[PDB]
């Protein structure tokens, strides 16, 4: 379960851009401000190999 | 007195920031998730690092397709008052494969 990708990004990748950031993102309207839940599904998902 | 630059987006350890520290022509460059002080000065995931009025220095910095490009020139001058007229062309120094987003910058000074 370790190998990882961001399931979302709030801006699409520039050519050869990298992004380490651990932001939860707005998956909806509400500013969740560090909460995970509806409007805020944390993006760094992983494969199940 | 002028000895470096900060470049990046949030500039606050939440993401990578290109830091250049210089003493004329020897240089340290890093891109790491730096936590700076609130007033940046030089006292008289760390994925990239590199190491190298009488006077005018000129530079052009541009960030394209995941590479950061620097051009420069040095010359002595006579106009103390302001940016001088006349013609000169900068030449490339370095091209760094750093892969980073940049929307803000700040200059770094050596203080007592
Ligand atoms: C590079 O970084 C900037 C932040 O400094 C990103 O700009 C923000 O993008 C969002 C949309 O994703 C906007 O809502 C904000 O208003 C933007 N802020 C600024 C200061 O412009 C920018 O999207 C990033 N570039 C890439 C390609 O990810
Ligand atoms: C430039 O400053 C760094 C410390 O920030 C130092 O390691 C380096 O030796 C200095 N080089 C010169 C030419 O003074
Ligand atoms: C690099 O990212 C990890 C989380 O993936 C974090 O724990 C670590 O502190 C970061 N390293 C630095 C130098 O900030």
């Amino acid at each position: 379960y370790n190998y990882r990708y961001r399931l979302f990004r709030k801006s699409n990748l520039k050519p050869f851009e990298r992004d380490i950031s651990t932001e939860i993102y707005q998956a909806g309207s509400k500013p969740c401000n560090g909460v995970e839940g509806f409007n805020c599904y944390f993006p760094l998902q992983s494969y199940g190999f | 007195i002028i000895r470096g630059w900060i470049f990046g987006t949030t500039l606050d350890s939440k993401t990578q920031s290109l830091l250049i520290v210089n003493n004329a022509t020897n240089v340290v460059i890093k891109v790491c998730e730096f936590q700076f002080c609130n007033d940046p000065f030089l006292d008289v995931n760390c994925t990239f690092e590199y190491v190298s009025f009488k006077n005018l220095r000129e530079f052009v910095f541009k960030n394209i397709d995941g590479y950061f490009k620097i051009y420069s020139k040095h010359t002595p001058i006579n106009l103390v008052r302001d940016l001088p007229q006349g013609f000169s062309a900068l030449e490339p120094l370095v091209d760094l494969p750093i892969g980073i987003n940049i929307t803000r910058f700040q200059t770094l000074l050596a203080l007592h």
